[PDB]
């Protein structure tokens, strides 16, 4: 391994400089001994003050034993240097691995050690940060992947020469291995492919099954009895789907509101409204037309909160052309909260987006920036961390994807 | 003098070295410069260099009035410098700190030039001392005083110097700051001063000078606009100016020592003073001050004239902070172990939006003492509040946006946080039935707002000088005024509807405030919305009365 690959950065471009985020005594603690053993092992060196560069670092625990993560996020922007298969998709089921613990097998090119450069913050500035760089390929950099690529696959060829139908994708520090066999058959499979990658030295210390994701249609209210807020909400909704879909009508239900009604007053679902109303359920039942993807464009994924554990979600790349939608529920049993909930549906929401189109989305988060920026470690267990933005849009939106 | 390792330097790649021309300085500066030098080159600092080094830096003399003090101007250098590890830019906080039984303040002489500079880099460093005639060449064998990389290099060497000392001493807390190292122990105060002899030897030995005297500074201590206290800390006396009229700059320096203020000063209001600081023009204008601001000016300096401090830190017991309202928008909160021992206060009467209330502003308030508090103390305290469980419960259930609510104990202290009004989530049986619209000209900026009702009553108000949007809120504050207690509400604009559904109780706005008042008055209200222009029916009257005209 003594021949490391020269990396470089992309022209007229520096290394990260990004702020180290206060942390917990018992988080620092943690980054503490973590970083002490990788530094007694080799894998982390101290650095002098002449490295201006820096990389946020957290405390996690994907266990009750510590993890480190590292927010290469910044540092993968800019750095690049070098595919995604269909049909993981369709495979009925999808077990995903960590293998990023192989790249610590890797050395780091020298002259790029210094863009790894993090720090272990100190409580009130008491002290200095403790300032560490990478002398091996680090877990959550782009270019970890990129450069075990070929021992990845030579590991792998025997394996994939025993199994043809079985599909192995590789994102960051995860495999992605998908069959069609029974389940059992499936987990006896991962287990071999797991032996195989130990017995080969390569350490491995969340099986999907998106043969049952889909695009939600959108589901029209069914009611006994009809108020006149009721038949608005109902022409509201139809009058939103009319964007999306070119056949909605709303004629024969807004004309049993015709003259000035009290909200509450109880009215009577005619023939020809019954029929529009039919129609209009009929037509929510097949797919969007020209909705495609783009993969030179960058995935969106809006998510809003339902109540009761429940929230909505939708991927797109353009306003109104919605990739993909869906609906995550929590069971309470008290022990949960709002933070906890939206992280996992992050976290779900990514690994869908990995899955289907081999990268991640840029999140519009509905919470406020510092309490996101509090709280979303205690609950992050995935080794990869998605852009994410802070927004509101509550008006009308809740009720529609409700 | 090079038992310290260097720090390697370089250039930003692509530049030079910085070829400054030396400025014509009078005779007296030239002599003073000469003796300095001398001084300098004979305790190894600087050298007298070749005749081939084509860098040069000014170099100045003068003396603040008795002694003589050398400068120079490293601009050039230092924008052609690497950058390095940013130096400590935030400073512990007293509050933080943790109250020891014998405490030592050491200041170190000649700082920078104790600490080598890299072989490679001292060519850049290149100064002159001007002849009467037309030189004598120089260059720095230390860290300068004014280079980009001094103060980094000198706290990394110095940290280096302190491990073998702080790994043979872990019950002494050494603390780094600039040139400055304080010391904290329980030791006896006799053998503590002798851990402060060992640790003053120890410098020596790396070349760095402590106060030889007993040292130059005792409590209290005046540090960055804090009086540090054997048994307890505040903040240095703050004076507010007494102006006929304000500028902007002298508002800007006002909610400066206000907000320096408040760290320790419980009740301290910055908001109005700001909202005279929203034109953010030329700091030179005259901004006129509004009554409130005036009003909140004058209670400050009524709080300023009692005197008041803080404690310091204790691991062992928990943390509690305290959070009380302050009135329109605005909020402040204390943070203690003992009940009335503050470690320190604090305000929060941020809006982040035209419209509020005042549990989203409370959490928002608990968000901010949550990220201080880890900041401070590494933890996060317990949570006294003046809110019921029933109330913050139902808000952030109801609450389209996640957020995280502590544990925390309901201290019934008013004014209590409280929803003062909540919209029904059903329509209401037997109450009239309002559909509104308001419409305006965006050109003459005319405009009406008008219902009509189920029960066949009309009206139209007209609107001079308005908007679309606000002729929308006006119609809704129609529909409030002249319905009884209980009223549904139907509109078409989705702005008006996110401004009512959001459900503030305080606003930039006049018209929203009176909206306000007018919910809270109410009994029953629910609010519904419909897609415009789609003939619904009670709408497409209240459009046709209104839109056209
Ligand atoms: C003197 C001292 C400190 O002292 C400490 C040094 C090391 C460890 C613990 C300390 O303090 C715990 C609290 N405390 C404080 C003052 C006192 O008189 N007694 C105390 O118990 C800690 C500081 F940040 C100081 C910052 C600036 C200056 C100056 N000039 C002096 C400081
Ligand atoms: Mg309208």
């Amino acid at each position: 391994p003594i021949e490391t690959v020269p990396v470089k950065l992309k022209p007229g471009m520096d290394g990260p400089k990004v702020k180290q985020w206060p942390l917990t005594e018992e988080k620092i603690k943690a980054l503490v001994e973590i970083c002490t053993e990788m530094e007694k092992e080799g894998k982390i060196s101290k650095i002098g003050p002449e490295n201006p560069y820096n990389t946020p670092v957290f405390a996690i625990k994907k266990s009750t034993k510590w993890r480190k993560l590292v927010d290469f996020r910044e540092l993968n922007k800019r750095t690049q240097d070098f595919p995604h298969p269909a049909g993981l998709k369709k495979k009925k089921s999808v077990t995903v691995l960590d293998v990023g613990d192989a790249y610590f097998s890797v050395p780091l090119d020298e002259d790029f050690r210094k863009y790894t450069a993090f720090t272990i913050p100190s409580i009130n500035n008491e002290t200095p940060g403790i300032r560490y760089q990478y002398n091996v390929l680090p877990q959550g950099w782009k270019g970890s992947p990129a450069i075990f690529q070929s021992s990845m696959t030579k590991i792998l060829e025997p394996f994939k020469k025993q199994n043809p139908d079985i599909v192995i994708y590789q994102y960051m520090d995860d495999l992605y291995v998908g069959s069609d066999l029974e389940i059992g058959q499936h987990r006896t499979k991962i287990e071999e492919l797991r032996q195989h990658l130990l017995r080969w030295g390569l350490t491995t210390p969340y099986e999907l099954h998106p043969d049952k994701w889909t695009v939600q249609p959108i589901v029209l209210p069914e009611k006994d009895s009809w108020t006149v807020n009721d038949i608005q909400k109902l022409v509201g909704k139809l009058n939103w789907a009319s964007q999306i879909y070119p056949g909605i009508k709303v004629r024969q239900l807004s004309k049993l509101l015709r003259g000035t009604k009290a909200l509450t007053e109880v009215i009577p679902l005619t023939e020809e409204a019954e029929l529009e109303l039919a129609e209009n359920r009929e037509i929510l039942k097949e797919p969007v037309h020209g909705v495609y993807y783009d993969p030179s464009k960058d995935l969106i994924a809006e998510i809003q909160k339902q109540g009761q554990g429940q929230w909505t979600y939708q991927i797109y790349q353009e306003p109104f052309k919605n990739l993909k939608t869906g609906k995550y529920a929590r069971m309470r049993g008290a022990h949960t909260n709002d933070v906890k909930q939206l992280t996992e549906a992050v976290q779900k929401i990514t690994t869908e987006s990995i899955v289907i189109w081999g990268k991640t989305p840029k999140f519009k988060l509905p919470i406020q920036k510092e309490t996101w920026e509090t709280w979303w470690t205690e609950y992050w267990q995935a080794t990869w961390i998605p852009e994410w933005e802070f927004v509101n849009t509550p008006p009308l939106v809740k009720l529609w994807y409700q | 003098i090079s038992p310290i390792e260097t720090v390697p330097v370089k250039l930003k790649p692509g530049m030079d070295g910085p070829k400054v021309k030396q400025w014509p300085l009078t005779e007296e500066k030239i002599k003073a410069l000469v003796e300095i030098c001398t001084e300098m080159e004979k305790e190894g600092k600087i050298s007298k260099i070749g005749p081939e080094n084509p860098y040069n830096t000014p170099v100045f003399a003068i003396k603040k009035k008795t002694k003589w003090r050398k400068l120079v101007d490293f601009r050039e250098l230092n924008k052609r410098t690497q950058d390095f590890w940013e130096v400590q830019l935030g400073i512990p906080h007293p509050a933080g700190l943790k109250k020891k039984k014998s405490v030592t303040v050491l200041d170190v002489g000649d700082a920078y030039f104790s600490v080598p500079l890299d072989e490679d880099f001292r060519k850049y460093t290149a100064f002159t001392i001007p002849s009467i005639n037309n030189g004598i060449r120089y260059q720095y064998n230390v860290l300068p005083q004014g280079w980009k990389g001094s103060p980094a290099i000198f706290q990394s060497s110095m940290t280096k110097i302190l491990e073998p000392f702080a790994a043979q001493n872990p019950d002494i807390v050494i603390y780094q700051y600039m040139d400055d190292l304080y010391v904290g122990s329980d030791l006896e105060i006799g053998q503590h001063r002798t851990k402060i002899e060992e640790l003053r030897q120890h410098l020596l030995r790396w070349g760095l000078t402590t106060p030889d005297k007993k040292h130059q500074k005792e409590p209290p201590f005046l540090w960055m606009g804090y009086e540090l206290h054997p048994d307890k800390w505040t903040v240095q006396p703050i004076v507010l100016p007494e102006k006929d009229s304000w500028t902007v700059n002298d508002i800007q320096k006002l909610v400066g020592k206000l907000n320096w203020a408040s760290q320790i000063y419980p009740g301290i209001k910055v908001r109005q003073l700001s909202k005279l600081l929203r034109g953010t023009k030329a700091l030179t204008e005259v901004i006129p001050l509004t009554e409130e601001a005036e009003l909140e000016l004058a209670e400050n300096r009524e709080i300023l004239k009692e005197p008041v401090h803080g404690v310091y830190y204790d691991p062992s017991k928990d943390l509690i902070a305290e959070i009380q309202k302050q009135g329109q928008g605005q909020w402040t909160y204390q943070i203690y172990q003992e009940p009335f021992k503050n470690l320190k206060t604090g305000k929060y009467a941020r809006m982040r939006g035209a419209h509020t209330n005042d549990v989203k502003q409370l959490t928002e308030a608990v968000q901010k003492i949550t990220t201080e508090s880890i900041v401070i103390w590494g933890k996060t305290p317990k949570f006294k509040l003046p809110i019921q469980k029933e109330t913050w419960e139902t808000w952030w259930t109801e609450y389209w946006q996640a957020t995280w609510i502590p544990e925390w104990e309901f201290v019934n202290t008013p004014p209590l946080v409280k929803l003062w009004y909540q919209l029904e989530k059903e329509p209401i049986v037997g109450a009239e039935t309002f559909y509104v619209d308001g419409a305006a000209n965006r050109e003459t900026k005319l405009g009406k707002a008008g219902y009509v009702t189920n029960k066949g009553r009309q009206k139209v108000v007209p609107l001079t000088n308005t908007t679309n949007q606000k002729t929308e809120l006006q119609a809704i504050y129609l529909a409030l005024q002249d319905s009884g207690l209980e009223v549904n509400i139907v509109t078409d604009s989705q702005y008006a509807l996110g401004i009512i559904q959001a459900q503030p109780d305080k606003s930039e706005s006049e018209l929203v405030n009176q909206i306000i008042e007018q919910l809270i008055k109410k009994e029953k209200v629910y609010l519904a919305w419909v897609p415009a222009h789609k003939g619904i029916g009670g709408n497409e009257q209240v459009d046709k009365l209104v839109s056209a005209g």
